[PDB]
RNA sequence: CUCGA
DNA sequence: GCATCCGTGAGTCGAGG
């Protein structure tokens, strides 16, 4: 339940992701760089933030 | 919102990084910009404003017996870091006479009461066998940056007006990064970097800057 | 602008700076008054704009105006989705889509 | 920040002494970045009028509105008397500080473009 | 980029060997609760909590940093597998 | 205007007349014939795509209306004009990579 | 009672209730499949001394990322006037949930000339470029898109 | 040669608009002082705002009221424009009551008077009531700062109350002019003019003063340094 | 199938 | 040594329904 979720679990989440990476993928995956690994920074909002230099 | 912690990191008397976090959304640049403007224009320093050299008519002349031209010597004089120990003093004239095979440093300048040269190892010119250098340099107290043809000062006819680099602060750079406190998400973290010449320390420069600003704030008092 | 000049304010320093830059850009004719040049820019659809963070003007005059913009049905609220584990398919035993 | 101004007001006038060039510029007869010829060598007013001892001074002048980043000027950088804009010096410094190697950074970039 | 990635790539004949070493080392650390680390107390990777600096939970970070010291040995057929397991269990029990 | 009219989004006066009642739910109009016509207003209805379908009254009590005059604005309608969005003040410039 | 707070007497969320992901919209119970309790369940049952209930929770809940305000309910019951559902169906319940969506980062905007883009940043007013008269702009479009 | 304290001039038109001149200032100080004040004025000045709304026989925002032309969403949109001034500094919250009926165009004036509470825009339209139309509201107005969405504060006095987006800022607009001036033989000095538009809840001068105070207080934060524990 | 990249 | 009939491929992901 979303209303049961308290602040501390977010801090815990921050410790969970520390140093870890996720894979970002955009279709169509035309070459290997259509998948890349990134160290995630948690943000408010529902959009993923992608670095400009990797767009190309 | 809890008061931010002010953190300092210095490297001698020349460089300092200043961090202020956390700040309410937007206050990072609200504080950073004015301070940067003040630090570059209003911090009291000293600078070479005028130069006289014997047997030299104008700035684009050349000196017999000296490897550098007049331009190069003037450039070196721009990098001279002179400190006034007595707050009363407004201006000094520094004399320098040397000849023969010698490399003139800032050390060579004839000492004056309550006038400290922070960089005595600074190169001024090299003279050759029979080379003679006789010069008088005017040093004034002021702020900011004043081009040669804007103060245009001359004690004599062949005195060369010099771009006055008063500002003891060489460079200011600041950055604002997003930061969080618990679940306060849009907070600011101000990081200020300050380069000085050594006459005034980065921390001293900042403290003067915030004092100048604080004082200007009191001007909204008596209509 | 006439409103401004009526309210008792002259041309701004920053506006003068931008006008110098604009003269360099060949956007306004050199010799004219600040008002005439600002008017030329405005006729090109451009105005002086101040950076809200610094209060210093953008070094060039900027195209500013009203535009009709729509919000499309593609809202991120309907698109954000994540799964740790969940239902699997009957035959393949692979996650559902 | 790395493009330089090219001006038409001066339009290739000949001058003997640089003080005459500065005079003409003061009158409003020669633009700061217009290609002129003082003595025999080709140059411009800006390269004579503003001669900085180091990048810091030039950028300080930029901050004070003395010159713009695109103005062609004279700056002393790494023991060299360079005729370039403050903007290209700024780019050089951006690279230099990014890579933490002033020498290599100087070798890598193409300054005159 | 990962700190010292160029040196790490310089340490191996194939980048994939670097990955294998880092991964196996990470597993060794996780299996023995980091008690088998070759890092001195001041070299320990840290993570900023709400309280303060604690040990970095990420064993791959640890592994790479250890690899950078030169205190690790890697190669094929250094020791029979079960012998390695038993010796590490003896020195650092789970 | 033709787009709004032909899509039957908005409500229009059937004939000349006087507006008798104005409500968030309904508009009652008295036409020249003397007849009272009541137009119920569709309020906060769900379309196929989940967007809101509702009609807002654009007349007031006692208002004199002619044939084909606007009675209620449908969704995406501003006084009978197709209203697919917003008029905003824009600047055309780069901004810090955002 | 916390989980059942906004449910009416019949087990349907009330009009006007704000529902969030996880919240129940319609309560429903289903008789469990023929349970052969594993020995663990038997022992645990003995420890806590509570009979396992005949029915289980099969309620309609708000899916992740959804929710808002309940604005309408519809209930169709078998054995009632005008109502005949598909064979075997005792009743059908529908709940309508309205939300007011503000523009957010990631929402798609467009003009009539084919210029389109998602909102990447929402700036506070003091950060916006402004006219000399103090009027801030609303939207900043990149010239490179032209 | 050091410039000293400049003249500070105040011009005002009612409680809505104000001009504040400072001259002469050293070169570049018009912006140095002008902009930080503008940033604080637009963002950090405390004010008042309708935070909650209860309407009798209305269960939620997506409703219509019999005999009322406007839907509840539109009514709340109108109430967001209500400007309320508190005379007492201690007063944090007020519940305005509106009881209306019959054929009439309800204005903000129709709220029942409350001690130490003034409505700065009494001509603000709220709803159009028809013959038989009734409207009984309780609006909760709070002190606060900045922009607080209904989703964030969730303020509800009673079960059927509707949270309202709160724009607390009493400042409507801020501009500043930097004009060329001179003193004695010095040229290129700055004349700074702050132009402030408020809603009347607080005066431009009050806003300027607490903005200055906020900035000064922030300058205080550089007072106690600390060694970096990074090394 | 229709829509999106 | 050469035309004729048959079988088979024809981008990705995602969304709605
Ligand atoms: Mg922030
Ligand atoms: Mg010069």
């Amino acid at each position: 339940r979303q209303r049961d979720i308290k602040d501390e679990v977010w801090d815990a989440l921050e410790e969970v992701i520390h140093g870890k990476v996720v894979l970002l993928n955009r279709a169509p995956t035309l070459h290997r760089l259509g998948i890349q690994a990134f160290q995630p920074v948690l943000v408010e909002g529902q959009s993923i933030q992608l670095h400009p230099l990797v767009c190309e | 919102l809890k008061a931010p912690v002010f953190t300092v990191r210095t490297q001698g008397r020349e460089y300092g990084e200043f961090v202020l976090e956390p700040l309410e959304r937007g206050f990072g640049v609200t504080l950073g910009n004015p301070l940067r403007r003040i630090l570059l224009s209003s911090i009291p320093g000293t600078a070479v404003t005028s130069v006289y050299i014997e047997d030299v008519l104008h700035e684009f002349s050349t000196i017999p017996g000296v490897k550098e031209d007049v331009v190069e010597i003037i450039l070196n004089l721009k990098e001279l870091v002179v400190r006034f120990l007595n707050p009363s003093l407004q201006t000094v004239t520094l004399l320098l006479k040397a000849e023969g095979p010698k490399e003139v440093k800032a050390r060579d300048f004839l000492p004056v009461a309550d006038v400290e040269i922070m960089n005595p190892d600074l190169h001024i010119a090299t003279l050759e066998e029979g080379g003679r250098l006789n010069m008088e340099v005017r040093v004034d107290r002021g702020v900011g940056y004043v081009p040669a043809e804007k103060h245009g000062i001359k004690d004599r006819i062949n005195a060369i007006p010099v771009d006055a680099v008063f500002s003891p602060v060489r460079r200011v750079a600041f950055q604002v990064e997003d930061t969080r406190l618990g679940q306060r998400t849009d907070l600011d973290k101000l990081t200020l970097r300050i380069w000085t010449d050594g006459s005034v320390t980065p921390l001293e420069a900042l403290n003067q800057a915030v004092e100048i600003l604080r004082e200007h704030l009191t001007y909204f008092s008596n209509p | 602008f006439g409103k401004r000049k009526g309210e008792g304010f002259g041309v701004d320093k920053r506006e003068v700076e931008v006008l110098r830059r604009a003269e360099k850009l060949g956007l306004v004719t050199p010799g004219k008054t600040p008002e005439e040049q600002l008017k030329e820019l405005f006729l090109q659809g451009k105005v002086v704009l101040y950076d809200g963070r610094t209060g210093e003007p953008i070094e060039g005059p900027i195209v500013v105006g009203q535009m009709f913009i729509m919000k499309l049905y593609h809202m991120v609220e309907d698109k954000m989705h994540a799964r740790s584990t969940g239902p699997y398919s009957l035959i393949t035993q692979q996650p559902l889509g | 920040i790395t493009q330089v101004r090219k001006e038409k007001k001066g339009a290739g006038l000949e001058f003997a002494t640089p003080e005459e060039a500065l005079a003409a510029h003061e009158r409003g007869e020669v633009a700061l970045n217009a290609p002129i010829k003082v003595a025999g060598r080709e140059t411009s007013v800006g390269r004579l009028k503003y001669v900085f001892a180091n990048p810091d001074e030039a950028l300080l002048a930029v901050a004070h509105g003395i010159v713009d980043l695109q103005d062609v000027v004279t700056v002393r950088y790494m023991g060299k008397r360079l005729e370039t804009s403050p903007g290209r010096i700024l780019f050089a410094r951006i690279v230099a500080e990014a890579v933490e190697d002033e020498k290599v950074a100087w070798e890598l970039i193409q300054l005159d473009v | 980029a990962e700190p010292g990635i160029d040196k790490l790539f310089g340490m191996v004949d194939s980048k994939y060997r670097l990955t294998v070493v880092v991964a196996k080392r990470a597993q060794q650390l996780l299996r023995h609760g980091f008690k088998n680390t070759v890092l001195e107390p001041e070299e320990r990777p840290k993570m900023q909590t709400l309280e303060g600096l604690f040990d970095d939970p990420n064993a791959v970070t640890w592994a790479m940093k250890e690899l950078l010291t030169g205190r690790l040995v890697f190669g094929e057929n250094l020791v029979p597998e079960d012998r390695l397991q038993k010796e590490m269990e003896r020195l650092y029990p789970v | 205007e033709r787009v709004v009219r032909d899509s039957l989004a908005a409500l229009y006066a059937e004939e000349d007349g006087e507006v008798a009642k104005v409500d968030g739910n309904r508009i009652v109009v008295r036409y020249e014939d003397g007849r009272l016509v009541e137009y119920p207003l569709r309020r906060f209805y769900r379309s196929n795509q989940g967007t809101a379908l509702d009609q807002r009254p654009r007349v007031v009590v006692g208002q004199r209306v002619r044939k084909g005059d606007l009675l209620a604005d449908g969704p995406a309608s501003e006084n009978g004009f197709l209203a697919l969005g917003q008029n905003v003040l824009v600047a055309i410039m780069p901004f810090d990579g955002y | 009672e916390a989980a059942l707070r906004d449910l009416d007497e019949e087990g349907v969320v009330r009009i006007g209730a704000e529902v969030k992901p996880g919240d129940i919209l319609v309560g429903r119970t289903s008789f469990k499949g023929e349970s052969e309790p594993t020995p663990e369940e038997r022992l645990l049952r003995s420890i806590f001394g509570e009979k396992a209930r005949d029915v289980k929770d099969t309620s309609l809940r708000v899916p992740p990322g959804e929710g808002g305000i309940v604005v309408r309910t519809v209930r169709l019951r078998r054995g009632d006037p005008g109502v005949e559902l598909k064979p075997g169906v005792r009743e059908v319940v529908r709940v309508y949930v309205a939300q007011k969506r503000k523009l957010q980062v990631g929402d798609k905007l467009a003009n009539r000339h084919g210029n389109k883009g998602v909102v990447a940043k929402i700036l506070p007013v003091e950060d916006m470029p402004h006219l000399p008269d103090g009027t801030p702009v609303d939207v900043i479009l990149n010239p490179l898109g032209v």
